[PDB]
């Protein structure tokens, strides 16, 4: 059976092809102790990967080997892959083909080192790199539509019509969940809450996933939060302290639609989606309007689909039907679509075999993978 | 030294500003806003024909997209002006070569107003200059691109006087004098003229007041002098004070900057302070005119970070006297109207008699039939203590 | 003395008729601050035009009022023209006739507003619009030949024989230098270099103007760059970072000859020039083949003349002599030709006088200007 | 005449706008007796503020109302403000506008209570709250540069280019002089010197200001101090005892560049300044490198400017010119810049007058102050 590994910037999802849900889902972190161990004879490892690092984060410095969809520490990345195959899936990577995912418009050396590591370190019999947005369309059972995949590091839009992708219409933003987490940390200081360490960043990320939401009308929502305490919510820190946040619940997700909150000059996700559609041919814009698909964990805020529909409707012509497809399991759309593609009989000849890599080097991935 | 040396602008919060306003994009360089102590009128962009939004001052915050507007003109509206003696009567000129006078209900507009009270037709092309008579009742002045100034009796829909042989080129603006007996006008030939309408004669004229081809303004002061804004050869924006008796040389001439956009002067007779507002600029400069040289004293400048598409000045009767406010400007952005408050910082919280002299009331001194006969009367002064 | 203003999509070239070079050349950009000023008493303007915006681009959002030879922001256009007359040339436009340039097959409302602005905002005594490709033929001292003018927004070919233009044979492409800037902007991500902001686009344009060239044989040049580092060049970013580019040097200009690189369906500039010649009469094709004139900044790539000759020779019959005329000053050919045209004694009667505009409105430009 | 009050975590600097130096500089402490008075008829006060508490610290418990730039005791803060206006400056606060200083990224309620106390307790006609780092740039006569202000509670970097601040690039550290003073107390125990009381902490602070310095090479300075007594210095305690310190002279300031000495996970002041520069756009980094300004008392260590230049040079590209500006009066740069700002004619429209407070409440400070 094939292996499907979706390597996001923040979270690693792994499983077997043919399954409907990932078997191993854990954070994509590597933690190392920043203090001195004084207990002799108890098992201190040099580093912790995944859930163990998350549970021991009090005495660790958490590092993300993937930043903005680009691996910045390949030694740390091998640890995560080694943990995935041997500790999470508990399989031998040399016996199963591996299907990996990558964001579009990535550096070409990123997927070449991915090819070299898979074939030389893990000795995978076959390997393939797929675009995350393309895989999301597989999970929805569609051949036409524009997918706005937004995870922890990358927010990209890939429009596809009748099984054909438009590479010139692909747009990529470096604004994602991690930037929202950092923005939430900055605005939480307005209420006196100070989070600075890498471990405290994980606490704020948990706050963001539990209390944040997207406001249908940001200006009206700000007025409501400034006149009453109905929108205030409470969160309990691991040490027992209780924090309360008000307008920060919808201000942090608002940076997706207003990147100027972070000092970025780029357009919001609604305009990026609209611009990608407008870059396509006129005859296919109607189908893309009614088949807008959301993917990734960043699009999991309550009310994000209603806001996206409202924003694009104001931009698109009034005669087009704007339909935002936001399945309840869209956090795993990339993996589920990868599971479907890896099980297709017509996909078995698209694998990059060991023989092909041996006679062409790591550069073979640019010829066989889109 | 003056009390007006310390005047600073404080914009109100967003909840008192007026948002969601499709401000009209007409290239014509008018104020684009008329405000009285009762309503706020803003020229808006209409899909067909022309319309301007009239709303009560209380209706702040977001403005309804389908809010009824005054849509009666078949072309976009160029300028608007509230009647000084009636807060519920407004005049408007558009490119449909006609002037329409409207009657706004006390509570505002519930349905889109389309039928005007009177329709004045005396022009062959677009009318961009509308000026109510300061004293005579129901007397209105209209000036269009046809280089003719017409006096309208809105009460009887009658054209009292016609003057077409006075301007050989495009007219920029027309400003009535103190008592309403004369009016100044700036023409495209760089000439400033003082015209008596009741006699059809040219009282005074100054050719080449400014040496710039850019548009120039000219307004009448309370003491009878003319304040003009213009450009030089190198587009250097200038201010000049002219005595009608002596027009060979200006009393003062000061250069501001080398930016584009005509300077629209806002002059307050009670304070003798002119507020220089330039179209497209983000700053408002105020100067004090006195009898001491150089007769134009720069006080200060209110600065902002947003260019303004229009500007409206609220008269004395609608100002917050108890807060030492002597001017209120409704800055027009592309999609928002932001009132800006001119204030004089005073330690005392009591009434300032020196800051608020007697101002012209909403009661007309004369009527249209008496003004024709040559009768003149100064505006009826009221008190602001109450 | 008449004024010659060549308002291209990227650059504004202005000067006096009778001169041999423009007196003022500055970028056609208008920049506005995107941050908040915190220092009081400093002369911070609301917007910056031309060189000042280029020098302060680190804190500005740069906007081009012209997109594809069409003015999209007329308010920003009056800023540039005001900057040209009063700050660069330091002349009063109401005392000099102004000769303007426009690309063929432009919207009719584009040149009507130019006529209205010149007469009503600047009060020019006389005014005229000339086709850019026609002016380039004046600079070369020719009356017969086809001019391939390629600037920042528009690439167009205008064939002229014995002083007579063939309007039916005029071809226009919306592929120009700005599209190449965006293409190099996209393909620089393959090496990990990330440029996103409008200020960073100006840096990418500077890289293109200094390191890019046209390969005589694209496929052979691909092999050479993939086998050695002889084609690699280094460029130092404003912050001191050094970047190295390889095959991207000649892949970016290749989009002119292979528009499919940008997803466009149109043919290359070599085929567009040949198609314009083929649309002409048979008896004049021989003269057009030997008098092919290049103009505009997009034809300043090294080796573009050799590549164009090689491509047109393959299309034209073997018995025709293909001669590509590429003068070293072809970046200012449009202005130089306008300088020559405005100084002719026979041209003084074709000015659109103020009295003509007054009695006919802005529509007079459609009767007096080709 | 306006009043400029720079309230840092450790020291309170007050004076009049237009002067070149503060008129009153006293410690920001409030002391209360911890014993029982037995002398009847003696002028014993309930509490002592400023120099009076410092002189009587033997029998007092010194408390700092400001901790890390955040006021933790507003009742004690009013005493210091009352002592400042009536005992130090000897003026009526209701007759002069007051300009206050605050560190960036502070809790929003901190500056709201400052607004409320100034208007309701002291009845100031006007007030304004300014960022400390922005004021330091005023004192140096620059409109471009990055200022690393390090005082007693907060170390923060604010980059400014052409008068425009980059809020997204502002970094703040909770490591400052007070943390170094506590670190010096901890490491002084290695030589048998014990300082535990609040009075003894002030003694250690005096030792730090007199004998501590920044070593150019920390590891090399370790070898020198462990091989000879050339670096050893002597200090006399108030009771006559003489203590001698060796490597502790440069170990305490080293915690600024190596925060791991204190168990902190944050980066050093050299990396924080570099990281703030890297968060800015590429076109302005070159100007920020050559205009690095040091401010605050924590930057008064001998050799800190040389060390900062050496550390930043290693991080910055070799082609950049690293210039560290360290004026000899940088301990009062925040106040001096505030004096200049409060005297500007263009600043007179930025005051928050008494009128706005009555019609807006304490929330006015968030819409009229940066
Ligand atoms: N319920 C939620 N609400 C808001 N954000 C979420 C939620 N769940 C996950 N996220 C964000 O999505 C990011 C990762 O999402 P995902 O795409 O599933 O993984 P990856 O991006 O690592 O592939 C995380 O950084 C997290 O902050
Ligand atoms: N030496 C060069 N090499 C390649 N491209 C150039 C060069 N010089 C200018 N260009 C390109 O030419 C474009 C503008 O050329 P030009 O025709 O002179 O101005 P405009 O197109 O604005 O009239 C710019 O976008 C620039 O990218
Ligand atoms: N000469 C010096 N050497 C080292 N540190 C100093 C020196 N002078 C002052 N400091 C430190 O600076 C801190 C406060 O400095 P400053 O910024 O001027 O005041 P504040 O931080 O209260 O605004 C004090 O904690 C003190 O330890
Ligand atoms: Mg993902
Ligand atoms: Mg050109
Ligand atoms: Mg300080």
């Amino acid at each position: 059976a094939a292996l499907v590994v979706d390597n996001g910037s923040g979270m690693c999802k792994a499983g077997f092809a043919g399954d409907d849900a990932p078997r191993a889902v854990f954070p994509s972190i590597v933690g190392r102790p920043r203090h001195q161990g004084v207990m002799v004879g108890m098992g201190q490892k040099d580093s912790y990967v995944g859930d163990e690092a998350q549970s021991k984060r009090g005495i660790l410095t958490l590092k993300y080997p993937i930043e903005h969809g680009i691996v910045t520490n390949w030694d740390d990345m091998e640890k995560i892959w080694h943990h995935t195959f041997y500790n999470e899936l508990r399989v031998a990577p040399e016996e199963h083909p591996v299907l990996l995912t990558e964001a579009p418009l990535n550096p070409k050396a990123n997927r070449e080192k991915m090819t070299q590591i898979m074939f030389e370190t893990f000795n995978t019999p076959a390997m393939y790199v797929a675009i995350q947005a393309v895989l999301s369309l597989y999970a929805s059972g569609r051949t036409t539509g524009i997918v706005m995949d937004s995870g922890d590091g990358v927010t990209h839009t890939v429009p596809i019509y009748e099984g054909y992708a438009l590479p010139h219409a692909i747009l990529r933003l470096d604004l994602a969940g991690r930037d929202l987490t950092d923005y939430l940390m900055k605005i939480l200081t307005e209420r006196g809450y100070s989070f600075t360490t890498t471990a405290e960043r994980e606490i704020v990320r948990d706050i963001k996933e539990k209390l944040c939401y997207v406001a249908l009308d940001f200006e009206q929502e700000m007025a409501t939060a400034a006149s009453s305490s109905s929108l205030e919510k409470s969160y309990e820190l691991p040490d027992g302290q209780v924090i309360t946040i008000g307008n920060e619940r919808f201000r942090c997700p608002e940076a997706l639609f207003q990147p100027s909150f972070l000092g970025m000059e780029s357009a919001g996700i609604h305009e990026t989606t609209f611009n990608s559609i407008m870059k396509c041919d006129v005859d296919i814009r109607k189908d893309l309007y009614a088949n807008t698909v959301l993917s990734g964990g960043t699009t999991m805020y309550p009310g994000i689909a209603d806001r996206m529909q409202k924003e694009i409707t104001a931009l698109a012509p009034s005669t087009m039907k704007i339909k935002i497809i936001a399945p309840p399991e869209r956090k795993y759309s990339v993996w589920i679509g990868g599971s479907i593609l890896a099980s297709l009989s017509t996909f078995q000849q698209m694998w990059i075999s060991k023989q092909e890599y041996d006679e062409s080097g790591p550069s073979i991935v640019h010829r066989k993978c889109f | 030294q003056s009390k007006f040396r310390h005047v600073f602008g404080q914009p109100v919060k967003n909840d008192q500003c007026y948002e969601d306003i499709r401000v009209s994009r007409v290239t014509w360089d008018s104020t684009f806003c008329a405000v009285n102590p009762k309503f706020l009128a803003v020229i808006v962009e209409a899909s067909g024909g022309g319309a301007f939004l009239v709303l009560p001052l209380s209706k702040t915050g977001r403005i309804d997209k389908a809010y009824p507007t005054v849509c009666g003109h078949t072309g976009p509206v160029l300028d608007i002006d509230w009647c000084p003696h009636n807060d519920e009567v407004i005049a408007s000129g558009s490119e449909d070569c006609t002037v329409m006078v409207w009657q706004i209900p006390e509570n505002g507009l519930t349905s889109p107003l389309t039928e005007p009270v009177v329709v004045l037709e005396g022009h062959t092309k677009r009318v961009g200059i509308i000026a109510w008579h300061p004293t005579a009742r129901n007397v209105l002045l209209s000036a269009g691109c046809d280089n003719v100034v017409l006096i309208w009796n809105v009460g009887t829909a009658e054209e009292l006087y016609r003057l077409d042989s006075l301007h050989p080129d495009l007219i920029y603006n027309v400003s009535w004098n103190h008592n309403g007996s004369l009016f100044c006008s700036a023409c495209k030939d760089k000439s400033v003229r003082i015209i008596d309408p009741r006699r059809g004669t040219l009282v005074a004229e100054r050719e080449k007041a400014h040496e710039g081809a850019r548009p120039m303004r000219a307004i009448f002061l309370a003491d009878g002098k003319v304040f003009t804004t213009g450009f030089s050869r190198m587009s250097e924006r200038q201010l000049a004070l002219w005595d009608p008796e002596n027009l060979e040389e200006p009393m003062a001439l000061q250069e501001l900057d080398s930016s584009n956009g005509a300077l629209l002067p806002f002059y307050d007779p009670d304070t003798s302070v002119v507020y220089v507002c330039g179209k497209g600029d983000s700053s408002i400069r105020y100067f004090e005119i006195t009898e001491e040289p150089p007769y134009i004293h720069f006080l200060n400048t209110f600065t902002s970070k947003e260019p303004q598409r229009g500007m409206g000045s609220m008269p004395k009767r609608g100002l917050e006297v108890s807060k030492c406010e002597i001017a209120r400007f409704y800055k027009l952005h592309e999609r928002k109207c932001e009132p800006i408050v001119m204030t004089v910082p005073r330690k005392s919280d009591l009434f300032q008699d020196d800051l608020y002299p007697d101002t012209a009331g909403p009661e007309a001194a004369l009527e249209a039939e008496e003004w024709v006969s040559g009768r003149d009367a100064d505006p009826i002064l009221i008190s602001l203590r109450e």
